[PDB]
C-alpha cells in the first residue's frame, strides 16, 4: 500500500524540475505508477529535491521537511542536490543536501534523464520492500 | 498650455490615445522651445545650434503640412501623437538644460588612469 | 591509543582519526552525542536494529563518519564484527520497558556482558558504559537492580569501565520526562506526588559524555552527573503549567489500583508506562558521595527553568 | 580604518604577498613578467591537508587560491593598504646585458677549446 | 591498528602491486566500512601489466614501426594517434600507447 | 558575444543549424511558457499536450546533444558536430505535425470566454512606460512596438530566412498570449525553410586556431595534436576589450556583457535577463489586482527564476 | 514605486547630521527588540538582544571617516529593513549570536602553550 | 492538406533526397560590415562629444558599438539627455552594472548599456565609483532601474544615491561581503550549514570545502596586437 | 495605427445565441473528446525505453584496447576541462616504462555530463555510456574510483563499440 500510490511533494527549484515535470509528461508517465504529487508537505510521502541548492534556500527546505509525516524519504534528484553538484564552489550553494536532509535514494548527474528518475523510484520502492517494519516489531 | 501632450482612453495605436488637435498644439510647442532655448543659452554652443535647427525643421514640415499621414512620411519619427509626444519632453529638456550648463568647460578631468583597459 | 593536542577543533572535516562506536543511538541521548562527535571529525560506527529510524543520524557529519551495522544483541556475531575496527565504544543501551521478548535482565546485564567480553576480546581502549542514576543493587524498581547487575558485570571483566550514572534527563523530545508534560492528557501517577530529585539537561548530558570519551586518566573511575542546583520534585510540573493550559491535572492515584493499567501496557502496540517506572516513582536520587562530576570534567549544566521557557514553547495558548 | 565589506578576520591575522611573477625557466616566453600578484600565505594549520575517505586535499583555507592581477606595484600596494592587512613586497630580478657577439670563436695561445 | 583479516582477494589477476605507491592492503584502506559487504564489489582490472605478458611481440624488418592500435571495423579513427618508434636497440620495443612490443627482425 | 570578441565568422551551414536550432529552441520555449502558465491558470491538458511534442523536440536534441534538454552543442566556433542524417529526415515528419497539434491546443483557448474574462485587459503596459521599465520581447512587442531584435539586427541567417513578427495592439495578457500563439506558426516557416535551404561545409568555424580540431586527424598530426592539446588545457587567447551583445530569447532580449582580459579566462561575464527585468516591473504591473490575476500574470511574463542572476 | 519600511538613501554632510541620524536609527533598530524576540522566538532575553546591539555600535564607535560611516549607516539601516518583518529567517538570525559555550568542549584558552 | 502523420495512407519519401557537390565558401573578411557603421559612428559620438562638452569625457568607440565615458558626479544631467533628446531618442535601457578593476584608484566602473526604439542602437555609458563614496542612480529618470541597481548593489557594495529600496536581492539576508569584487574566493567565507545539536538552527561556520577549486595558471607568450582601424 | 471602432454588424442575434448559451466552449469539449478516442502515449519505462541516441551521455566507462592495456594514459586533457573539477587524477611511471593512472577519480556528485572529458581524451578511453545505471544509497557509492571505470568498460563495452562506430566520424 505504502509502495503503490507515493506522492511526492515539488520542491522543485531548477532545471531538474523540468524534467520532473517530463515525468509528468505523456511519454514517461507518473500516473502509470502512481506518483501524484499535491502541493503540500503534510500530505505527502518522499521530497524530491531538484535542482540546485542555494545557501539562502535550505532553511526553508528543512521547515518543509520537518513538517511532514514519519514515514518520509527524501531523493536528491539531480547531481546539484547531492555532493553540490555543478556549481559546488559558490559562496551561495550549500554542498549537498547531506548537509540538510537525509537523503534514502540519490539521483545522479545535470539533469538526470526521466528515465533515471523513474529507475531511482523503482530503486526506491525496492528499498521500500525490504523495510520490514511489523517483523521488526517483533524484533528480528 | 498645450495639454495635448498624450490623450486619453481612445484608441491608437500603442497603448497612447489620439490628440485631437495635434498640429496647433505641435507648432505652439515648437514656439515655445524656441522661445526658451534662444534667449537663455548663446548661439556659440553646438547643442543650441543642433537643437534650434532641428526645431525649425520640424517646424517647418508640420507648418507646410496638411494631413496627420504626410508629416509622418517627412518627420522620421514614429506616429504623429508619438511625434508630439517626443515634441514635448526637449522643451523640458532645454528647460532644464538651462541649469548645468552644459556649454561651459569639462567640470572633472579624471586622472587618466580610470581611462585604461589593456594594451 | 594515542592522539594529538585536545578535542575542540575549530573546522568541520578536520578530522580526528578517533574511530566511535555508540550502541543504541536511534533514539533520544544518542543523538546529541553523535551529533557532537561527527561534526568534529571522528569516524562513528552507530549500528541499529530499525532501517527507518537510523536515517536522521546520517546529516550531522558529512562522509565515512557516520555508518551502520545490522547489530543484534542476540547475535554475538554481529557485535564481535561491529567493534573490529573502532577505537572507543560507548553503549547508552536498555529500554525503560520490558518487550514482548527481552527481559529487564540481558538489556543491560547480559547484553552488556556481551558487548564488553567483545570488548576485552578487540582490547578496545576507553569502553564506556552508561548505567541509570540511583543504580543499586536492592529490590524495589527491577530497573535500578538490573542497572546494578550491569555496573557489576561491567566491572567484573574489563577495568577499563567508565561508568557513566546521569540522572532524569530534560531535552527536546524527553522521553517521559516532558512528553508525560507536554503532551500529557492525564499525568495522573506517583502515589507519592513529590519527592523527585535531579534533572540534567540533555545537551549537558552529551557534553559530559564528549569530554569525558576522548581524554585519558580517567579510566575505571564512574560519574555520577548530579542536577545543577534544584533536585526538584514534581512541583516542576506547576512550572511546566507556568505555561498557561496548566492541563497537568495530577490526580495521585493509589499504588496497587495503578498496577492494571502498566499490566495493560505489556499488550499494547506501543510502550506506554510499565511498572518499573511506577517503582522509581518512590524512589529518589541515591546521590553517591564519591563520583566526579561536571565540576571534575570541568562543566556546568544548565539550570531548569529558563531553558524550559525555550525547550517547552510550541505548547503556549496564543 | 575600519573594513567596509570583508567579514573575515584576515585584515589582523594572515601576511599576504604582492610579488611579480618570477620569469618561468623552463620555457621561454615572459607574460607572467608583466603583472603583479596578490597571494594569501598557507601559514596555517589548516594548510591543505589529506582526505582519508577518497584522498583529495581537501583544505581549511577559505581563501587558498586566489590571485589578483594588478597592474602596479605601487596601485597594488595602495590597494593592499587601502582594504587593510599586512602584507609583504618582493622584488623581482632583472637579466642584465651582456654583449653577445656571435663571433666568439676565436683564440690567441690558449689550452681549451669548444665547440 | 588492530587484528583482523578477511582473506578473499590479493591485488588483481597480477598478484603484487601494479606500480610505485598503489597498495593492495585493506587495513590503511580503512577496514571499518567493508564490513557486511560482499567483497563481489568490482575488482574487475585483469592489471594490463598481465596484458602485455599475454601479448605477443610484433616483428618489422624496417627501421621504423609506426603504431595506431585502430580497429579494422570502425568507421572512424578510435586508436591512439600514429607514433612512429625505433627497433634499434633490442629492449625498446615499447609503443608507449600501447605497450605492443616492436622488435627489428 | 565570444565570436563578436574574435573577429571570426562561422561558415553558412553553421548559421543555419544554430538558426533552426534557435527556433526549435524558441518551439520549446515558448511551449513551456504558455504549458506552465495555463497550468498555473488552471487548465491540465494544454501543459500535457504541448510536453508530449516536447519530448520529440527533447529526442531531436538527444539526436544532437549528450542529454535531453541541456547541450554544449554550440561553441564560440559554431557548434560541436554535425548533425546525423536521420535527425534532418525526421524533423521534416515532425513539423508536418506540429502545426496541427498546434491548432489543436489552440482551439480550446484562444476563443472560450475563460482566457477572455481570465484575461481581459489585465495588466496593460503602455508603451511609454514599457520602454522605462527595462521591458522586451513577448511583452513588448505585446505593447505594440514592432521591433524585436532579429528582424532589426540580425545576427545568424535570420537576415536570410522570410521571418515575419507579431506585433500586438494591446499591452495586456491576452496579446501576450497570442502573440506567443503567433511566434509558433511564425518559427515552424522558419524550420521548414531552413530544412530547405541546408548547405553543406565546415559546421565548425574552419581554421583550428580557436575552436577544437577535427577528431579524425587530430592523430595523423602534429599541428592538429598541439590544437587539441592547448585547445583544451589553456582554452584559447581572446583578444581584450569590451562587448555586449543581445538577442531575442523566447522570453526576452537576453544581453551578455563580457569584459575579456586577453588572456584565457573571462575578466567580467554579466548577464542580462528578461526574467530579471520583468520580475523588476512586475510591482508597477502587479496594482490593483486580486492574487488569482497575480498567478496569471506570473506566467504571461515569463518568470522561470532560473535566469534571474 | 514603493518601500517596506521606508528605507532611504540619502547620505549628508556633516558628521554632526550623521550622528544625529545614526542615532535615531540606534533608536528603531532598539525599540524593535521584543518585536524580534516575538518575531524569530528566540532563547536568550530581550537585554540580551540590547547589550549585543550596543556591542554592535560599539564595534564601530572610533571610525573616522563620515565617507565610511555613510555605508555604515546604510548596512546598519539595511539590516534593519531586512530584521524588521520576515525576510531574516531564525537559522539566518542567529549570525550574529555565539550564544552557547558547550558546543565547543574544552579548547583554546589563548595560551601559547595549548596552542600545542 | 492531408498525407501527414500516422494512421497512414501508406505514401512517404526517404529517397533521392541530396545536393552532392564541392564546397565554395569563398569569404576571408573578419569585420568589414561594421566599417561604414563605424565611420558613421565616430561622427555621432563627435556630435555628442560637441553637444555636452562639460559633462562627458572621451567617447570610445569599438565595432559597431559605443561607449562614452562621463564624469561620476554628474549622470543624470547627462540622462536626462542621450535617453530622452530628439535626435537621441532612446528611452530604453537594457542593463546597468558594475566591473571592478582593482589596479586604479578608482576601482568599481560603473557600466551602462541603453537600447533605442526609433533608431535600433545601442550605446554604453561608465561613470567610476569606489566602494567608498557613491554616484547617484538614475531611478529618477524611469522605474526600470530601482530593480537593477539592487542588484549592482549586491553584487558589488558600489553604493549608490538617491534612490528607494536598495536591499539585498542576490545573496543570503545575513551575508555581508559582496561577491562580484575580485576580494574573497568562489568558497566565500561562511557557508556551510548543517543542522543536528542546536535544532534546525542552519548556522554557518568557517567555509572548509572537500577539494579545493584547483586553479588554471599557466599562460602562453602572448596573444595579439590589434590592427587598429579608425574613420577619422 | 488602425483607428478601428467597430460599433455595430458583428451579429444580429446571434451574438447573444453564442454568448447565451456556451457554443464557443462546447467547440472545446467536442475536441477533448475528438481527442480522447486517439493514441496514448506512455511508455512502460521498467519495460520498454525512450530513444536513446549513441550520442547520449552516461557513467564514464573506462575503455581498454582490443587485448587492452588499460588504454587511460592519465594525459590530464580531461582533468583541464571538466567544468565542475570533478577529474582528480594522479599518475606514475608504472614498472613496465609507460605511464598510467595511480588513481582516477570522477566526482559523480558533481559531473555536469558535458562529455568533454569524452570529447578531449584523445585516445578515446574516457568514454560517456548511455547506461542510466544509478541509484546509489550513499555518496560512498557514487565516488568512482578506477577499479569502478575499469570494471564499469569491462562490463560494457559491446554497447561502447555500437556508440563510437556510429559516432567516432563526426566527434
Ligand atoms: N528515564 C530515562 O530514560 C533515563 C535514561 N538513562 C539511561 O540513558 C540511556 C539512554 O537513554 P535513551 O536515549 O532515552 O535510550 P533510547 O530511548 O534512545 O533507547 C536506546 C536505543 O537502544 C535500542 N536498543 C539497544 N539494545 C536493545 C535491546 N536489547 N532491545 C531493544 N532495544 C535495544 C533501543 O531500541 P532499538 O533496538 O529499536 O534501536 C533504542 O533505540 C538509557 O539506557 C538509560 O539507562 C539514565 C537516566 C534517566
Ligand atoms: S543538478 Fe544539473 S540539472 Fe539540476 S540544477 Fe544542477 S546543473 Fe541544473
Ligand atoms: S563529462 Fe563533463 S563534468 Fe563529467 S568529467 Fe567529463 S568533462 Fe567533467
Ligand atoms: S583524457 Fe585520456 S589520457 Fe587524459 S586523463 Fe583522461 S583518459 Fe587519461
Ligand atoms: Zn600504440
Amino acid at each position: 500500500a505504502r509502495q503503490g500510490s507515493f506522492w511526492p511533494v515539488t520542491f522543485g527549484l531548477a532545471c531538474c524540475a523540468v524534467e520532473m515535470m517530463h515525468v509528468s509528461a505523456p511519454r514517461y508517465d507518473q500516473d502509470r505508477l502512481g506518483i501524484i504529487f499535491r502541493a503540500s508537505p503534510r500530505q505527502s510521502d518522499i521530497m524530491i529535491v531538484a535542482g540546485t541548492l542555494t545557501n539562502k534556500m535550505a532553511p526553508v527546505l528543512r521547515q518543509v521537511y520537518d513538517q511532514m509525516p514519519e514515514p518520509r524519504w527524501v531523493i536528491s534528484m539531480g547531481s546539484c542536490a547531492n555532493g553540490g553538484g555543478y556549481y559546488h564552489f559558490s559562496y551561495s550553494v550549500v554542498r549537498g543536501c547531506d548537509r540538510i536532509v537525509p537523503v534514502d535514494v540519490y539521483v545522479p548527474g545535470c539533469p538526470p534523464t526521466s528515465e533515471a528518475l523513474m529507475y531511482g523510484v523503482f530503486q526506491l520502492q525496492r528499498k521500500m520492500r525490504n523495510t520490514k517494519i511489523t517483523r521488526m516489531w517483533y524484533r528480528k | 498650455v498645450l495639454v495635448q501632450m498624450r490623450e486619453g482612453t481612445p484608441i491608437g495605436l500603442t497603448g497612447i490615445y489620439q490628440h485631437p488637435n495635434p498640429r496647433p498644439a505641435l507648432i505652439a510647442l515648437y514656439e515655445a522651445t524656441l522661445k526658451e532655448l534662444q534667449d537663455k543659452h548663446p548661439k556659440d554652443s553646438v547643442y543650441r545650434q543642433s537643437i534650434e535647427n532641428l526645431t525649425a525643421h520640424r517646424k517647418q514640415i508640420v507648418e507646410d503640412n496638411e494631413v496627420s499621414e504626410v508629416i509622418e512620411n517627412k518627420i522620421g519619427a514614429g506616429l504623429i501623437e508619438e511625434v508630439v509626444i517626443q515634441a514635448h519632453e526637449e522643451l523640458e529638456l532645454a528647460k532644464k538644460m538651462s541649469e548645468w550648463k552644459p556649454w561651459e568647460e569639462l567640470e572633472e578631468k579624471p586622472l587618466e588612469d580610470q581611462w585604461v583597459y589593456f594594451n | 591509543g594515542k592522539t594529538l593536542i585536545a578535542k575542540g577543533t575549530g573546522g568541520r572535516s578536520s578530522r580526528t582519526g578517533y574511530t566511535a562506536t555508540v550502541f543504541g543511538a536511534n533514539g533520544f541521548l544518542g543523538s546529541y552525542l553523535t551529533a557532537k562527535l561527527a561534526k568534529h571529525g571522528t569516524t562513528v560506527v552507530v549500528p541499529y536494529r530499525e532501517e527507518m529510524a537510523k536515517r536522521h543520524l546520517k546529516v550531522t557529519g558529512d562522509l565515512g563518519v557516520v555508518n551502520f551495522l545490522e547489530m543484534d544483541l542476540r547475535n554475538l556475531e554481529s557485535i564481535d564484527e561491529a567493534v573490529r575496527h573502532s577505537d572507543i565504544v560507548v553503549n547508552l543501551i536498555g529500554r525503560e520497558y520490558e518487550t514482548k521478548n527481552f527481559n529487564y535482565y540481558d538489556v543491560h546485564v547480559e547484553g552488556a556482558r556481551r558487548i564488553a567480553e567483545a570488548v576485552k576480546k578487540h582490547n578496545i581502549a576507553r569502553y564506556i558504559h552508561v548505567s541509570a542514576f540511583n543504580a543499586e543493587i536492592d529490590s524495589p524498581s527491577e530497573f535500578n537492580h538490573t542497572k546494578g547487575l550491569g555496573e557489576q558485570v561491567t566491572k567484573d571483566i574489563v577495568p577499563w569501565a567508565t561508568i557513566v550514572r546521569p540522572a532524569p534527563m530534560f531535552g527536546r523530545e524527553d522521553k517521559w520526562f516532558l512528553d508525560r508534560m507536554a503532551r500529557s492528557p492525564c499525568l495522573v501517577s506517583a502515589n507519592k506526588f513529590q519527592e523527585t530529585s535531579n534533572p540534567v539537561h540533555v545537551i549537558d548530558v552529551a557534553a559530559a559524555l564528549e569530554r569525558i570519551c576522548f581524554d585519558d586518566s580517567t579510566v575505571a573511575q564512574t560519574f555520577e552527573l548530579y542536577g545543577p542546583q534544584k533536585f526538584t520534585q514534581k512541583q516542576i510540573i506547576d512550572m511546566v503549567s507556568e505555561t498557561l493550559r496548566k492541563e497537568v491535572r495530577h490526580i495521585e492515584l493509589p499504588k496497587a489500583l495503578y498496577q492494571a493499567y502498566t499490566k495493560a501496557t505489556q499488550a499494547i502496540w506501543w510502550p506506554t508506562y510499565s511498572p518499573d517506572q511506577v517503582e522509581r516513582q518512590f524512589l529518589s536520587q541515591k546521590i553517591d558521595p564519591s563520583a566526579k562530576t561536571f565540576n571534575d570534567l570541568d562543566l556546568t549544566p544548565m539550570e531548569l527553568p529558563d531553558l524550559m521557557f525555550k525547550l517547552i514553547r510550541p505548547y503556549r495558548v496564543n | 580604518e575600519i573594513v567596509s565589506g570583508a567579514p573575515a578576520e584576515l585584515s589582523r591575522n594572515r601576511v599576504v604577498r604582492i610579488y611579480q611573477q618570477a620569469k618561468p625557466a623552463t620555457q621561454s616566453g615572459e607574460y607572467g613578467t608583466f603583472a603583479w600578484r596578490l597571494d594569501w600565505d598557507i601559514v596555517d594549520v589548516a594548510n591543505r591537508w589529506e582526505n582519508d575517505l577518497i584522498g583529495w586535499q581537501s583544505s581549511g583555507d577559505y581563501m587558498q587560491a586566489t590571485q589578483m592581477k594588478f597592474t602596479s606595484k605601487e596601485s597594488a600596494i595602495k590597494f593592499a593598504n587601502k582594504q587593510g592587512w599586512d602584507f609583504y613586497i618582493q622584488e623581482p630580478h632583472h637579466r642584465k646585458f651582456r654583449v653577445k657577439q656571435y663571433a666568439n670563436n676565436f683564440v690567441h695561445s690558449y689550452g681549451k677549446l669548444k665547440h | 591498528i588492530p587484528e583482523e583479516y578477511t582473506k578473499q582477494a590479493p591485488n588483481r589477476d597480477s598478484t603484487w602491486a601494479p606500480a610505485q605507491a598503489s597498495k593492495t592492503e585493506i587495513y590503511k584502506n580503512n577496514m571499518v566500512r567493508f564490513e557486511q559487504k560482499d567483497l563481489s564489489k568490482q575488482p574487475m582490472p585483469y592489471a594490463g601489466i598481465e596484458l602485455i605478458a599475454q601479448q605477443p611481440v610484433r616483428f618489422v624488418h624496417g627501421n621504423t614501426a609506426v603504431c595506431d592500435g585502430a580497429n579494422h571495423n570502425g568507421p572512424g579513427a578510435q586508436g591512439h594517434p600514429k607514433i612512429f618508434i625505433n627497433v634499434d636497440a633490442p629492449g625498446s620495443h615499447a609503443c608507449q600507447y600501447c605497450g605492443t612490443r616492436y622488435e627489428k627482425e | 558575444a565570444v565570436e563578436k570578441l574574435l573577429n571570426v565568422e562561422v561558415p553558412l551551414r553553421g548559421k543555419y543549424i544554430r538558426t533552426m536550432f534557435g527556433e526549435i529552441t524558441r518551439v520549446l520555449n515558448h511551449l513551456m511558457s504558455v504549458c506552465s502558465h495555463a497550468m498555473d491558470v488552471g487548465a491540465l491538458t494544454p501543459f500535457l499536450w504541448g510536453f508530449e511534442e516536447r519530448e520529440k523536440l527533447m529526442e531531436f536534441y538527444e539526436r544532437v546533444s549528450g542529454a535531453r534538454l541541456h547541450a554544449a552543442y554550440v561553441r564560440p566556433g559554431g557548434v560541436s558536430q554535425d548533425l546525423p542524417a536521420g535527425l534532418l529526415d525526421d524533423i521534416y515528419m515532425w513539423a508536418t505535425q506540429f502545426g496541427d497539434r498546434l491548432d489543436e491546443i489552440e482551439e480550446l483557448l484562444t476563443d472560450n470566454r475563460i482566457w477572455k474574462l481570465r484575461t481581459v485587459n489585465i495588466g496593460t503596459v503602455t508603451a511609454q512606460d514599457a520602454l522605462n521599465l527595462g521591458l522586451s520581447g513577448p511583452m513588448l512587442r505585446g505593447s505594440g512596438i514592432p521591433f524585436d531584435i532579429r528582424k532589426n539586427a540580425p545576427y545568424d541567417a535570420y537576415d536570410k530566412v522570410d521571418f515575419d513578427v507579431p506585433v500586438g495592439m494591446n499591452g495586456d495578457c491576452y496579446d501576450r498570449y497570442l502573440i506567443r500563439m503567433a511566434e509558433f506558426r511564425q518559427s515552424l516557416r522558419i524550420i521548414e525553410q531552413c530544412c530547405n535551404d541546408m548547405p553543406a561545409g565546415a559546421v565548425k568555424v574552419e581554421d583550428f586556431k580557436i575552436n577544437s580540431p577535427p577528431r579524425n586527424l587530430m592523430k595523423e598530426d602534429m599541428e592538429a595534436l598541439i590544437h587539441h592539446f592547448l585547445l583544451y588545457t589553456k582554452g584559447y587567447s581572446v583578444p581584450p576589450g569590451e562587448t555586449y551583445t543581445a538577442i531575442e530569447a523566447p522570453k526576452g532580449e537576453m544581453g551578455v556583457y563580457v569584459v575579456s582580459d586577453g588572456s584565457e579566462r573571462p575578466y567580467k561575464c554579466k548577464i542580462r535577463a528578461p526574467g530579471f527585468a520583468h520580475l523588476g516591473a512586475f510591482d508597477h504591473i502587479a496594482r490593483g489586482h486580486f492574487l488569482p490575476d497575480a498567478v496569471a500574470i506570473i506566467g504571461t511574463m515569463d518568470l522561470v527564476f532560473g535566469e534571474v542572476d | 514605486i514603493a518601500t517596506a519600511f521606508a528605507e532611504t538613501v540619502k547620505f549628508s554632510g556633516s558628521k554632526q547630521e550623521l550622528q544625529k541620524r545614526t542615532l535615531a536609527l540606534y533608536r528603531q533598530f532598539l525599540r524593535g527588540a521584543p518585536t524580534f524576540a516575538d518575531l524569530y522566538e528566540v532563547q536568550f532575553s530581550i537585554p540580551t538582544i540590547r547589550t549585543k546591539i550596543r556591542q554592535e555600535f560599539e564595534r564601530h564607535r572610533f571610525v573616522d571617516d563620515l565617507s565610511i560611516q555613510n555605508v555604515l549607516y546604510a548596512k546598519g539601516h539595511m539590516e534593519y529593513q531586512e530584521c524588521i518583518n520576515f525576510w531574516k529567517q531564525q537559522a539566518q538570525f542567529l549570525k550574529y549570536f555565539p550564544e552557547e559555550d558547550d558546543i565547543q568542549g574544552r579548547h583554546q584558552p589563548s595560551n601559547f602553550v595549548d596552542k600545542f | 492538406q492531408a498525407a501527414p502523420s500516422w494512421e497512414n495512407i501508406k505514401d512517404i519519401r526517404l529517397d533521392p533526397k541530396v545536393h552532392v557537390d564541392e564546397v565554395y565558401e569563398p569569404i576571408v573578411n573578419p569585420a568589414d560590415r561594421y566599417l561604414q557603421h563605424v565611420s558613421d559612428l565616430h561622427q555621432y559620438a563627435k556630435y555628442i562629444m560637441a553637444a555636452l562638452p562639460k559633462y562627458i569625457q572621451g567617447f570610445s568607440v569599438w565595432k559597431d558599438e559605443l561607449t562614452l565615458h562621463v564624469a561620476p558626479s554628474a549622470v543624470i544631467p547627462v540622462t536626462t539627455f542621450l535617453r530622452d533628446n530628439t535626435s537621441t531618442q532612446y528611452k530604453s535601457i537594457i542593463d546597468i552594472t558594475a566591473v571592478d578593476y582593482p589596479s586604479r584608484e578608482n576601482r568599481f566602473e560603473v557600466v551602462y548599456n541603453f537600447l533605442s526604439v526609433r533608431h535600433n542602437s545601442r550605446i554604453r555609458l561608465k561613470t567610476y565609483a569606489t566602494e567608498v563614496t557613491p554616484v547617484p542612480s538614475i531611478t529618477c529618470l524611469y522605474e526600470g532601474a530601482n530593480w537593477f541597481e539592487r542588484e549592482a548593489y549586491d553584487m558589488y557594495g558600489v553604493f549608490f544615491e538617491g534612490h528607494p529600496d536598495l536591499r539585498r536581492i542576490m545573496t543570503d539576508y545575513g551575508f555581508e561581503g559582496h561577491p562580484l569584487r575580485k576580494d574573497f574566493p568562489l568558497t566565500g567565507y561562511t557557508e556551510v550549514r548543517w543542522d543536528e545539536e542546536k535544532r534546525r538552527v542552519v548556522y554557518e561556520p568557517l567555509e572548509l570545502t572537500q577539494a579545493f577549486r584547483n586553479f588554471s595558471a599557466g599562460s602562453t607568450a602572448w596573444e595579439p596586437v590589434g590592427p587598429g582601424r579608425d574613420d577619422r | 495605427r488602425p483607428a478601428t471602432w467597430e460599433e455595430s454588424e458583428e451579429g444580429a442575434l446571434s451574438k447573444a445565441t453564442k454568448y447565451f448559451l456556451l457554443a464557443e466552449m462546447f467547440r472545446g469539449l467536442y475536441v477533448v473528446l475528438e481527442q480522447f478516442f486517439r493514441a496514448p502515449y506512455t511508455i512502460y519505462y521498467p519495460f520498454e525505453k525512450g530513444p536513446v541516441s549513441p550520442r547520449f551521455r552516461g557513467e564514464h566507462a573506462l575503455r581498454r584496447y582490443p587485448s587492452g592495456e588499460e588504454r587511460c594514459i592519465a594525459c590530464k586533457l580531461c582533468e583541464a576541462i571538466c567544468p565542475a573539477l570533478a577529474i582528480t587524477i594522479d599518475a606514475e611511471e608504472r614498472i613496465d616504462g609507460s605511464r598510467r593512472t595511480t588513481k582516477y577519480d570522477i566526482d559523480m556528485t558533481k559531473c555536469i555530463y558535458c562529455g568533454y572529458c569524452q570529447e578531449s581524451c584523445p585516445v578515446d578511453a574516457i568514454v560517456e555510456t548511455p547506461n542510466v545505471e544509478y541509484a546509489t544509497e550513499t555518496r560512498e557509492e557514487l565516488l568512482y574510483n578506477k577499479e569502478k571505470l575499469l570494471a564499469n568498460g569491462d562490463k560494457w563495452e559491446l554497447e561502447l563499440q555500437y556508440a563510437l562506430d556510429a559516432d567516432a566520424p563526426y566527434r
